[PDB]
């Protein structure tokens, strides 16, 4: 999928 | 057609304490002001949370993936401490994602929010208060307890996680969230 992850 | 466990949502291995009052289903959105996916999702999750009404206890938890964005977590709880969250948050998002004003320092935030009718003195006090410091530190601890790796992540009754990382669409995230809450209410999850 997609997402802001860090 | 129903969401698939382990694909459209994740059954957490270590479920978390639930603060909802029995009748309600708990719903937690781990979000970040700077995430454009959380930005575009704001109207969808809002309208839905309002549609459930008494049936859920919804809350947000700001996520700071690096120290750069801790001020965004302090911003979230400083506005809530003032009771202006629902009023200024649309302006906060737009400032970040349209006005090239990322609000990364308390001064820039106090400057922006004063155009929205918020007294600088009162905002900075909440920003620097120990109560907001404690809420920020607790939100980072919730990030680990819920094993949150990205935003926006939605947790239902502290057991099931979903979001665009699983569904690959905001609409799919809303459909999964709606499905999980109903399954909880029918004692199937």
């Amino acid at each position: 999928g997609f997402s802001c992850g860090f | 057609s129903a969401p698939v466990a382990g694909k459209d949502f994740e059954v957490m291995k270590s479920p978390q304490p639930v603060s909802a009052p029995a009748g309600k289903v708990e719903v937690i959105e781990f979000f970040w002001y700077g995430c454009p996916h959380a930005y575009e999702f704001e109207p969808t999750i809002e309208a839905w949370v309002k549609k459930q009404g008494d049936k859920i206890a919804f809350k947000r938890v700001p996520v700071a993936f690096r120290d750069d964005f801790v001020p965004h977590s302090k911003l979230f709880y400083a506005l809530a401490a003032l009771g202006v969250s629902e009023k200024v948050t649309p302006a906060v998002f737009n400032a970040i994602h349209k006005e090239k004003n990322y609000l990364l320092t308390p001064q820039a935030q106090a400057d922006f929010l004063a155009t929205q009718g918020v007294d600088k003195k009162k905002f900075l006090d909440a920003y620097n208060s120990f109560s907001v410091q404690g809420q920020v530190k607790q939100s980072a601890e919730l990030l680990k307890n819920y094993n949150i790796d990205g935003v926006p992540t939605i947790v239902v009754q502290g057991k099931y996680k979903t979001g665009p990382a699983y569904t690959n669409s905001l609409e799919g995230t809303a459909q999964v969230l709606d499905f999980l809450v109903k399954q909880v209410q029918d004692k199937k999850l």
